[PDB]
């Protein structure tokens, strides 16, 4: 509860890099992409150097 | 530069515009140098004659 | 009586009391329909020869997922200049002549 | 525009990548008396020891060696979520058999 | 000169994009015309029933045709297509799911 895994029967996708380097794009057939129907819940931020 | 989804074409346009600006600046600089060299050409020949 | 909240933080969004069991006009642009056989207990009375209904006494949770997918058309030669178009869904259920 | 599926954009991207390779080739192809002009061989000459540091040349450089000190404060990452999956009606159901 | 050339190219591209946009709206308009045409025949067949001389069998006979017209209207609602993009079946604005 009250975390990223509050919903059952869903896929959670995370990456181990930060910033704009961590954006992922999905390409494929229209029906499969529509069935998957991904959504964005967290967007990355850059760092301070 | 990527065009896979409907979100990156705007950034692509901006990058292309600024790249064109940079190329134009480089060409302007080279033209300036070649014009200066062309102007300094003829004085050598005039001084040779004199 | 229906109360809707967020699934990750918990901010209250809306509450309603309906009669025909249709939640309308609290979530932007969606109407929600729920079955009439949700959480009701049935028993029989032989001494009076009649049926009797009652509340269960415990709440029920259903979770909903919704993602936007408007229509964007490029109309200009620069950024920002785009047009948004939408087509509402139409069938027997939406037109309200299903039954 | 949206009139194109997710395949037309990839078909565009393929030949765009081809054009990128061609422009890199023409950038690295210029030559005069075995002395390259455009590939930063007329202004500066740089090198580094670590394999994660890049240098781009714009104008006159000065000289010498340098030592760098790096401190980092991190940001965040991207997190995506999928939809809900449900079983078809033809399945589901337990029974008693004698095999 | 370079800026003007780029603007000219963008203008021509947008000029084409407009009509590639408009064709889809024309198709949707045609579909909606057909659906509206069927609904009025349904209304007239509904209003015919009600004058009481008819027995309780020809009313079911009428109900058969009403149901069959309803499944026709559902089929035409779910059959619209353009470039593997279904318009009228709520596939242009949102995408919902539940468990």
């Amino acid at each position: 509860d009250s975390s990223n895994e509050a919903l059952a029967g869903t896929f959670v996708i995370q990456t181990a890099r930060l910033g704009d380097d961590s954006k992922l794009s999905f390409i494929g057939d229209q029906n499969l992409i529509n069935a998957l129907s991904l959504a964005t819940i967290q967007e990355g931020e850059n760092s301070e150097t | 530069i990527l065009m896979v989804d409907q979100e990156l074409a705007q950034e692509s346009i901006t990058k292309l515009d600024k790249a064109l600006e940079t190329v134009s600046g480089v060409r302007a600089t080279i033209g300036a140098q070649i014009n200066r060299l062309e102007y300094t050409m003829t004085g050598l020949d005039t001084t040779r004659e004199n | 009586t229906i109360k809707v909240t967020d699934a990750h933080t918990g901010k209250f969004i809306g509450s309603d009391s309906v009669n025909d069991s249709t939640l309308r006009g609290v979530i932007q642009g969606v109407d929600v329909k729920i079955d009439s056989d949700v959480g009701v207990s049935i028993s029989w009375n032989s001494t009076k020869k009649t049926m009797e209904f009652s509340a269960t006494g415990e709440s029920e949770d259903i979770k909903l997922h919704l993602v936007d997918n408007a229509m964007e058309m490029q109309i200009g030669a620069n950024e920002g200049q785009t047009i948004l178009a939408n087509i509402p869904q139409v069938d027997t259920t939406s037109l309200g002549i299903d039954d | 525009n949206g009139v194109y599926t997710t395949n037309d954009r990839a078909e565009i991207q393929k030949e765009v990548d081809q054009l990128k390779e061609e422009i890199n080739r023409i950038a690295s192809s210029t030559e005069f008396n075995t002395k390259k002009l455009l590939n930063g061989d007329s202004t500066a000459l740089w090198s580094s020891d670590s394999s994660d540091l890049d240098v781009v040349i714009k104008s006159a450089v000065a000289e010498g060696n340098y030592n760098l000190n790096v401190t980092v404060d991190p940001g965040k990452n991207f997190v995506y979520k999928s939809d809900v999956m449900t079983l078809n009606e033809d399945a589901i159901g337990a029974e008693i058999v004698t095999a | 000169s370079e800026k003007l050339r780029g603007q000219i190219s963008g203008l021509k591209r947008a000029s084409l994009n407009a009509q590639d946009g408009i064709s889809l709206l024309q198709t949707a308009e045609g579909g909606l015309q057909n659906i509206q045409d069927m609904l009025q025949r349904m209304r007239e067949l509904a209003v015919q029933a009600g004058n009481g001389v008819y027995t309780t069998n020809d009313r079911a006979e009428i109900q058969k045709e009403v149901d069959q017209l309803k499944e026709e209207i559902n089929r035409i609602a779910s059959s619209t297509e353009f470039n593997t993009k279904k318009l009228l079946n709520g596939d242009s604005t949102a995408l919902w799911s539940s468990d």
